[PDB]
């Protein structure tokens, strides 16, 4: 997988691909990897799939309390601190490689976070295995302070270079645009590239074309009264 | 040492647990609060009062969010509600959003909070929170439901109810005003009217706190683009909005 | 003073009897009548709520009947609050036995377990016992249907018919004169209701103040099917017995 | 009523038990502390109740870290237990921050502990007043710690029986020096007001013990004033009250 | 927590032991008679109230071992706690020492639960008294022990505890002898039935009998058997 | 009884009353007299039996070959403090290679007693110890109050009739301090001190137990015919 | 070896329209040895169906673990558990043993009873929600299954078209797998009746 | 009946123990007055210098919790230091675990919850200090929240504490009647101090020295105290108005 997060003047955009792998076998052709720490702090997860989801869920609960405890929008940096510490006690046994993006009232932020509790900041960050492929495109076309439309193009193309040179990345491109002082627009399936070509024949079989031994009915509604 | 591990609750000799009778007295020294369940929403209302006139009541909350579609409101002591609502939020997240990954049902949440009360009548160094809560909510499994949580640590579902020191007056008012089918708009007009007879302060929308768990709002959800996902059923009404409804009585 | 404020309520009295256990039985006479009758084809549990109001929602109220497992339900007579803690301990224990032996828990074991918890409160900690009385409807295949009452001391007594709560004596005299050892669930449903009609806590007995539940072996293949009637299905049986 | 513990509280806004414990300090030995420009000179009355005693061998003066003298009055065991606790605290600070603990910092830590025992019923309130201070990089300091767990900065402090004689003459001392006196001078002034405070203890007779921490005499370390210099002060004080 | 629920007395007593024995007094009546080839514990059963299903109702005699039985008097709540604990002890003698428990071991164990709650605080002794009896493995000697809620135990040839134990005790002075216990299973059983028919009365419905025979034989005598002894003794 | 059943209350008089009651345990108990010179410390304890069928009970416990304590109060309270003193004394040898200083062991002992008087469900221990030893600072004779307080003296006593013993020691105060290097003389003067602490209890040889410690003389307890030379 | 692929076991599941289907093989062995042909991997709690692959002891311990949890839920809310809440539960319980991890792949297949929507989800070793509404595969015939399943499957099948496709996909994978083979059972799961049908398969 | 000795309810629906905590804050006789400015929040408070042998600079009732949040404390000085320490500990905790300095609103609530837990323990007596927290946050602007020994807090336009604080409330209330807004508009922080002192002088009928006052000022993103020379300049300016 590849995850880009591109910061711009009026917000930050977080984008990912939907191909989920378990080994060289592709588990899912579509699965969103965009998870929700908060409705304004979306992240996506790369690396070990099981370790990203559960840890974004655990601190998602804790940040929801924090958000209720302050009665305002949580900060992006609050999510980053909860994550950093939790990973740090394991000393990197749990491999979470997230780009954490979000808006809050002090402005736009974009961070990346690694499995040990290492943290970096920048105006574009890329993580996962297709990260290399995305980064090249980004550094040519990026200028300081993009618009929303500009940034959406840039992010979506960066994942696209992910698709032809990384095999962890594939299928559709999702974008979620978070802007300051507005709702977040999850533009799921912003680009669909590679759809399956039509099969030569339809594999349909009449009845009794596979063998059966014996059948029966088994009813699973409820224990039945008389 | 610290040998307080003996309960501070004890049976009384004519039956009944003395400590929770004492806490029930604390509910009738507190403010007034009510809930009317409509068939297309719930309205909950309470009165705001201040320790100083220099205290802001625009930063004073007595209606709190537990989960987005579920609100709470108290009568009794301020301090006792303040910690206990935090614990209500906490147990919704530890035991159903870390296990079932979603916001808990209204029925379910109300039961869990009664367990918290129940261990504050057990053991030393604790005593029950002297509040009754109304937990209005909507879930997708039992519909709208309106509950009353007791300092006993018991709950009951209701159709319309009141708590506070002016509860008896309020529920007798509501006796004639409740019907099988209600509009949310009519529910609001009854709610403010019932609370007019139980509030000795101003009756402006500044000092009357109003919140509905009416129809959901997907523009307060904080994101858009999953139609499938629904936003807060709760909506707190700010002071000007409450004034518009006072003229519409 | 960390002993100057302790009164000692885990002690016996000069009689050999615990203060708090005696008082608990009083506070359970406050809660309304709850009845168990053991026919042979099932067990009828019938309880009349201890609160009613007309703005109270009684169509979703659970305040007497609770399922511990798919063959064992209880009626509650005492505090709802006190009973709740035991109800969830019960759920854990029943399922624990199913988890390890892959067999549903017999009625005996579960009843004994909750009783130990009640005795445990008086044995140590300085804790008060939860004043609950349960009437257990339970099925096992080894004794068939089993009926039990447990009291807040933590002791269990087998029964054929029994009542706790309000008007416990009255209810019992009605059961004694009318009981057959050859009663059906039908006979026991009518007996339960008529007994609640003489031990009623308003002046009229109403369907919406009744929780009524049965456990029936009529359900096919030898299964036991617990059905907790809706008040609108309790209404049907209230017209059967002609109260209404 | 309202003294049965310390989680009782009165409608008077007082805790009675804690006020009662100040009376134990009033039954103690006289002890003084003079805040000087460049240090502090403590002095404490050590009664001779018998000629059986061994002089200047029973210290009421225990040093903490190296630069904080602590001397007390009231119940002698309770104050030695207080100072044992604070010697552990001094060591922890030195561990973590690799520097000797400051005087305001040492005061705060002691104050929390004495403050804690007037809230718990499982642990008995203190019955000591301690007078402690010293020289660190933030100046000379002098602190008096009540058994209620209160302290302040002081230009002069006293506790014990004979604080009546001591306290008054410190008002004249500030009035002598409204910009304080030398560390040298304070040797003979700490001795002098134990000898005037020997008129609330004139039933018995006493032994003078003197200690100091000052920048200009010992270099900001707490040392005992001993030998000929201790005896020079005793000769001075002895003449004043005669 | 360790806030004494057992505390010393000005008479050199402990309060909870005096109260415990009275709690054993007001409870049910147990008689224990041992022959030369049996033990018999017959006990009082509360089933006075009708509509009680006596069959599924808890017994007054519970087997702990395949030839060690235990009966009880006092609180009915407390006794069941002990009976779970004893079962653990029984499996522990097997675990570390092999062989099923000796009567004498089990007597010291019940007493050791009582003992614990006697000296320490935060606990109080159970108001329970027991008659422990049975065989040791490869012995055909009857053992009859008694435990009391103090944490004390006594060996007996016959003993009775419970209500009007003195009436029964005096009756066995004139029938039973230490010197020559009954030489038959049935004679022993009938002597215990005769003693119970004084105070408990009220047929085989309140009267129970359990017999242990030497070396791993536990048999229970049904209501019908008990009734036949009753009528013969009544007539005689 | 207002504060007398509690160990955590003051006490409008600025006391705790428990400490005065712990002091009466010394009055009902045995008597022991200590006196020291520069080069020797001496304990002479009066051992006590229950009746004639009863032998006398040792009132001197050896803590080390340079340390000893004596009880005058209740024996089970002494049994707590004696173990703790012995443990911390072996510890000093083990860790610091040091003969345990008598003064410093007194201060550790003081604060130990204190924290059980502070705690509710505790008490101040009703034993007064006179603790002798010879360390690097010479001889010491300490007085242990029930409270915890240690005072250093050339001569002191605790028990019943102790007041008369201290009268004797204040008279002969400068005599026994100026006999140095002869252990025989200090012992003889302690016999006469505790003779003023008799009420016709009489000194015999199986009542009398002496223990000394010297500059070069180990802590040794004499009984039998080793005290018969000093009567 | 790997304690997941020591006993094998495989589960296939496919969506249809107004139906779902889950199927498994009956082969359960230890290493090279076939132990039983009398072992079913499909269990059900309400209208949710749980298939579980991988290590044997973890198959059976997790089967009773999920039974423990769903009993609690059912008694509490007094309603059947939904496929969506069951996923969340499975994800959280697998993540409990992150260290000393579980060695299984649970498979969730049911029909949402509040919309009539077929619903499936997959999981592997310590967790991971595998959102798809097409198919979810697990076990040591996964290579055999993902390929087979993708080609046969067309969206919006009927309960009976779904039966022919899922039977074929299982049969050919199981027989091109060594740790599967002995027998098969197929549940065809409708909104109202569940038919359980065994397949005659070649004994491998 | 021990409902005045341990923290259990009476049949009046009130905890007496808890009420007694409010009756200790009037015994030390410290008055405080706090107003919200336009860029600052100013709190002036009494300093009692009783003797010539107390050093007035170490006499404190203003504890600086965080970089931006002062706290003024009304009631006994033992409980004051215990509260100040706790408040600081939790604020540093919040910066550490959430990666930004603790807001005033949330700090009031955190101490309120622990004070309520101290009225729920029967072996831990509540701290008898009323705590005022003054700040200027950039998320709530200038703020005052006042917590009490019960566990109740509310926001304030202005607040006062002490025995004679009812007298102060009147003056402040009139001031906000005229402006018809909930904060004083004046862009110089110095002149908001001068207004604050005017309202205190009216209420207590006493003129002040520099060592009778101790002043804390929270400006935007910093909290500091005025030294004794600086306070005298403010009291000189009262006459200039």
């Amino acid at each position: 997988t590849t995850i880009v997060g591109v910061k711009f003047n009026n917000g930050v955009v977080i984008a990912a691909d939907t191909r989920s792998t378990q080994g060289p076998i592709v588990a899912d052709k579509n699965c969103a990897k965009l998870h929700r720490i908060s409705p304004k702090i979306w992240c996506a997860g790369a690396g070990t799939a099981a370790d990203t989801e559960a840890v974004t869920q655990l601190i998602g609960s804790n940040i929801e309390l924090h958000s209720l405890y302050t009665s305002r929008e949580p900060r992006v940096v609050s999510a980053l601190q909860m994550l950093k510490q939790h990973l740090f006690k394991y000393q990197g046994h749990i491999g979470a490689y997230l780009i954490v993006a979000g808006v809050d009232p002090t402005g736009s932020h974009l961070f990346s976070i690694h499995a040990h509790g290492s943290t970096d900041v920048g105006y574009y960050l890329s993580l996962g295995s297709g990260s290399l492929a995305a980064m090249a495109v980004l550094e040519s076309h990026w200028k300081q302070d993009l618009t929303k439309e500009e940034a959406i193009k840039l992010a979506s193309d960066a994942i696209q270079a992910g698709i032809w040179n990384d095999l962890g990345s594939g299928s559709n491109v999702d974008v979620c645009v978070m802007e300051i002082g507005k709702d977040a627009e999850y533009l799921r399936n912003y680009l669909t590239p590679n759809v399956r070509e039509e099969k030569q024949k339809s594999y349909k079989f009449p009845r009794g074309t596979t063998a059966v031994l014996k059948e029966s009915i088994v009813n699973i509604c409820d224990i039945q009264e008389e | 040492t610290d040998r307080y591990s003996f309960s501070l609750t004890t049976f009384s000799p004519s039956g009944k647990l003395g400590q929770i009778d004492y806490a029930l007295t604390a509910v009738k020294q507190g403010v007034t609060s009510l809930g009317i369940k409509a068939t297309n929403g719930v309205v909950i209302a309470t009165e705001k009062k201040s320790s100083s006139p220099l205290a802001m009541s625009e930063t004073l909350s007595k209606v709190s969010l537990l989960t987005p579609d579920i609100g709470a409101v108290y009568s009794g002591m301020g301090p006792d509600y303040r910690v206990l609502v935090d614990k209500s939020r906490k147990v919704a997240h530890t035991s159903y959003k870390r296990i079932y990954g979603e916001y808990p049902p209204t029925k379910l949440l109300v039961s869990e909070v009664a367990k918290i009360m129940q261990e504050a009548t057990q053991s030393g160094g604790v005593r029950p929170f002297g509040v009754s809560l109304l937990i209005a909510g909507h879930d997708e499994f039992n519909g709208f439901s309106l509950y009353q949580v007791d300092p006993s640590g018991s709950y009951f579902p209701w159709k319309a109810t009141a708590i506070g020191k002016g509860s008896v007056a309020a529920k007798t008012f509501l006796e004639k005003r409740w019907n099988d089918e209600l509009e949310l708009e009519d529910a609001i007009h009854i709610a403010l009217l019932t609370l007019k007879e139980s509030v000795e302060g101003e009756f402006n929308g500044d000092t009357i706190e109003l919140a509905i768990i009416g129809d959901e709002n997907p523009d307060l959800l904080g994101y858009t683009g999953i139609p499938t996902d629904k936003g807060p059923r709760f909506r707190k009404l700010t002071s000007q909005e409450i004034n518009d409804r006072l003229e519409a009585l | 003073g960390s002993r100057r404020y302790d009164s000692r309520t885990t002690i016996f009295s000069p009689e050999g009897r615990l203060y708090q256990v005696e008082y608990a039985l009083e506070s359970i006479s406050h809660a309304g009548t709850a009845i168990g009758i053991m026919a042979s084809d099932g067990i009828v549990l019938a309880a009349e709520r201890k609160v009613t109001s007309t703005l109270l929602e009684q169509d979703t109220s659970t305040e007497k009947l609770y399922k511990l497992n798919d063959k064992i339900a209880v009626a509650v007579a005492g505090l709802t609050a006190d009973a709740e803690i035991l109800i969830n301990t019960a759920r854990i224990h029943a399922q624990n036995y199913l988890k390890t032996y892959n067999e549903d828990i017999p009625v005996e074991i579960l009843v004994r377990r909750l009783s130990d918890i009640k005795q445990g409160y008086t044995q140590h900690g300085g804790l008060r016992p939860f004043g609950v009385s349960f009437i257990y409807a339970g099925y096992d295949d080894r004794y068939g249907y089993q009926l039990y009452t447990s009291n807040p001391s933590g002791n269990y007594t087998g029964w054929k018919a029994i009542s706790v709560g309000a008007n416990t004596s009255a209810a019992q005299t009605l059961l004694q004169m009318d009981y057959k050892d050859d009663m059906k669930v039908d006979d026991a449903i009518e007996l339960a209701l008529k007994t609640l009609s003489k031990t009623t806590d308003s002046s009229a007995l109403t369907y919406d103040r009744l929780e009524f539940a049965t456990i029936r072996k009529g359900a096919n293949d030898g299964e036991v099917y617990q059905k907790i009637f809706k008040p609108q299905e309790i209404k049907d049986i209230l017209v059967k017995t002609g109260i209404t | 009523g309202y003294d049965l513990s310390n989680s009782v509280f009165s409608p008077d806004g007082r805790n009675f038990q804690v006020e009662y414990a100040v009376k134990a300090v009033e039954n103690g030995t006289t002890s003084i502390g003079i805040k000087c420009n460049d240090g502090v000179v403590f002095a404490v009355e050590k009664l001779i109740t018998s000629k059986l005693l061994v002089p200047q061998k029973n210290v009421k003066i225990q040093v903490v870290d190296r630069h904080i003298g602590c001397v007390y009055s009231g119940l002698i065991p309770d104050g030695r237990h207080l100072v044992n606790r604070g010697r552990e605290e001094a060591a922890s600070f030195k561990k973590l921050y690799k520097t000797p603990i400051p005087i305001p910092a040492f005061a705060d830590r002691l104050g929390q502990y004495v403050q804690a025992h007037t809230l718990y019923n499982s642990v008995r309130p203190f019955g000591v007043s301690t007078i402690f201070g010293g020289v660190d990089k933030n100046g000379a300091h002098l602190y008096m710690l009540e058994p209620s767990g209160s302290y302040w900065g002081y230009k002069g402090a006293a506790t014990g029986k004979g604080r009546q004689s001591a306290k008054a003459e410190l008002e004249k001392l500030v009035d002598h020096h409204p910009e304080g006196l030398s560390a040298r001078e304070a040797v003979k002034q700490a001795a002098k007001i134990i000898y005037l405070a020997h008129e609330d203890n004139k039933e018995k007779d006493f032994e003078l013990e003197i200690s100091w921490c000052s920048l200009s005499e010992t270099n900001g370390l707490h040392k005992f004033v001993k030998g000929d210099l201790l005896q020079e002060a005793i000769d001075f004080a002895q003449k004043e009250i005669n | 927590y360790d806030r004494a629920l057992s505390i010393f007395s000005p008479d050199g007593h402990i309060f909870q032991v005096e109260y415990a024995l009275e709690a054993v007094k007001r409870g049910t009546c147990a008689v224990g008679v041992k022959g030369k080839n049996c033990v018999v514990l017959g006990c009082e059963r509360r089933s006075t109230l009708k509509l009680q299903d006596t069959r599924i109702t808890p017994s007054k005699v519970s087997k702990i071992d395949s030839h060690v039985v235990l009966s009880f008097s006092g609180l009915n709540a407390d006794s069941r706690i002990l009976i779970e604990k004893a079962r653990v002890e029984a499996q522990s003698h097997r675990l570390t020492l092999e062989d099923p428990v000796t009567v004498e071991y089990l007597t010291r164990y019940v007493a050791g639960v009582q003992q614990r709650y006697t000296q320490s605080g935060g606990v109080r002794p159970f108001g329970v008294s027991t008659l422990i009896a049975g065989f040791d493995p490869r012995d055909d000697e009857p053992k009859l022990y008694q435990t009391e809620p103090s944490g004390i135990y006594s060996s007996w040839s016959a003993q009775t505890i419970g209500r009007n134990s003195k009436t029964v005790r005096e009756f066995l002075e004139k029938n039973y002898d230490r010197k020559e216990p009954p030489a038959t299973v049935e004679e022993c059983v009938k002597l215990t039935v005769r003693s119970l028919l004084e105070v408990v009365q009220t047929g085989a419905k309140n009267i129970e009998i359990t017999v242990v025979k030497p070396d791993s034989d536990i048999v229970a005598l049904s209501s019908e058997e008990i009734n036949q002894y009753v009528t013969q003794i009544e007539q005689e | 009884n207002n504060y007398d059943g509690d160990t955590v209350t003051f006490s409008p008089t600025g006391r705790l009353f428990q400490v005065e009651y712990a002091l009466e345990a010394i009055k009902q108990g045995s008597v022991t007299v200590g006196l020291r010179s520069n080069t020797h410390a001496v304990l002479v304890a009066l051992k006590r039996n229950a009746d004639e069928l009863s032998s006398y009970q040792k009132k001197i416990i050896k803590c080390d070959e340079h340390m000893g304590l004596s009880l005058a109060g209740l024996a089970p309270d002494a049994r707590v403090l004696s173990n703790y003193l012995r443990q911390q004394c072996n510890y000093s040898s083990l860790v610091f290679n040091r003969k345990l200083a008598v003064e410093r062991a007194g201060h550790l002992l003081c604060d130990k007693a204190q924290k059980n008087t502070q705690s509710y469900g505790g008490r101040p221990y009703g034993v007064g110890l006179l603790i002798i030893g010879y360390d690097k600072s010479g001889a010491h004779l300490l007085e242990f109050q029930p409270s915890g307080n240690v005072t250093e003296l050339y001569g002191t006593a605790i028990g019943a009739r102790s007041q008369g013993a201290k009268t004797y020691l204040e008279r002969t105060l400068d005599t026994f301090i100026k006999i140095d290097g002869n252990p025989d003389e200090l012992i003889k003067a302690g016999v006469e001190a505790i003779s003023q602490s008799l009420r016709d209890e009489s000194l015999t040889v199986d009542n009398l137990s002496i223990a000394i410690v010297g500059k070069d003389t180990p802590f040794t307890i004499y009984d039998g015919e080793a005290v018969a030379k000093y009567i | 070896s790997d304690p997941s692929s020591i006993n094998g076991g495989i589960v296939v599941a496919m969506t249809g329209k107004d139906c779902v289907a889950i199927a498994c093989d009956l082969r359960l062995g230890s290493q090279s040895l076939g132990v039983s042909n009398k072992f079913e991997k499909i269990f059900h709690y309400g209208h949710v169906f749980l298939g579980i692959t991988g290590l044997a002891t973890d198959v059976t311990t997790l089967n009773e673990m999920f039974r423990y949890k769903t009993n609690l839920y059912k008694l509490k809310e007094e309603r059947a558990i939904e496929p969506e809440t069951f996923t969340q539960l499975v994800s959280s319980s697998l993540y409990e043993r992150r260290f000393g991890p579980y060695f299984v792949g649970p498979v969730v297949a049911g029909i949402n009873s509040k919309s009539g929507k077929p619903f499936i989800a997959g999981f592997d070793l310590i967790g991971c929600i595998d959102e798809a509404k097409d198919f979810i595969v697990s076990g040591t015939a996964s290579d055999q299954l993902f390929g087979m399943c993708e080609s046969l499957y067309e969206p919006n099948l009927e309960p009976e078209d779904l039966f022919e496709t899922i039977s074929q996909a299982l049969l050919n994978a199981a027989d091109r797998d060594a740790l599967s083979g002995w027998g098969a059972v197929v549940y065809i799961i409708k909104k109202d009746e569940v038919v359980k049908r065994y397949l005659k398969m070649r004994q491998d | 009946g021990y409902d005045r000795h341990i923290t259990i309810f009476s049949p009046e629906g009130r905890l007496y123990q808890v009420e007694y905590a409010f009756k200790a804050t009037n015994q030390t006789n410290i008055n405080s007055l706090a107003v919200r400015g336009k860029d600052c929040t100013v709190v002036i408070s009494q300093k009692k210098v009783p003797d010539k042998l107390l050093d007035p600079t170490t006499v404190s009732y203003i504890f600086c919790i965080s970089r931006t949040i002062g706290m003024v404390v009304n009631g006994p000085i033992p409980d004051a230091r215990n509260a100040a320490l706790r408040a600081k500990a939790e604020a540093a905790e919040f910066r550490y675990k959430y990666g930004y300095d603790m807001p005033c609103d949330v700090l009031a609530k955190r101490m309120a919850n622990l004070s309520q837990i101290y009225t729920q323990r029967a072996y831990m007596r509540p701290l008898g200090v009323i705590l005022t927290f003054v700040s200027v946050d950039e998320e709530l602007g200038p703020s005052i929240y006042k917590t009490d020994p019960a566990g109740y807090y509310v926001g304030y336009k202005a607040t006062a504490t002490g025995p004679k604080q009812q007298e102060i409330t009147t003056n402040l209330e009139n001031h906000f009647k005229k402006s018809k807004i909930d904060h004083i508009n004046e862009e110089s922080w110095e002149k908001v101090v001068e207004f604050a002192i005017t309202h205190m002088i009216d209420a207590l009928g006493t003129e002040f020295s520099k060592n009778d006052l101790e002043v804390g000022v929270a400006t935007k993103d910093k909290f500091f105290t005025l030294s004794a020379e600086n306070i005298e300049e403010r009291l000189v300016a009262i006459a200039e108005q």
